[PDB]
């Protein structure tokens, strides 16, 4: 669905509001 | 017999009404910044707001 290499997919699989936000 | 649930900073995430014992979620009301999109004032003076 997203044009990623198999190595990229493996890499992405391995890595895992009280007045302040995230952007 | 449980009443409510606290988050990390003593921020409650639940409540039970003293009359009708019901579970009620609670979330903060929205807030955020306001930004203005503006082309060069040497070309026009029409802007947009995000």
């Amino acid at each position: 669905p997203s044009k990623r290499s198999p190595i990229e997919d493996l890499l992405f699989n391995k890595v895992t509001f009280n007045g302040l936000t995230v952007l | 017999f449980q009443q409510f649930g606290r988050d990390i900073a003593d921020t409650t995430d639940a409540v039970r009404d003293p009359q009708t014992l019901e579970i009620l979620d609670i979330t903060p009301c929205s807030f955020g910044g306001v930004s203005v999109i503006t082309p060069g004032t040497n070309t026009s003076n029409q802007v947009a707001v995000l």
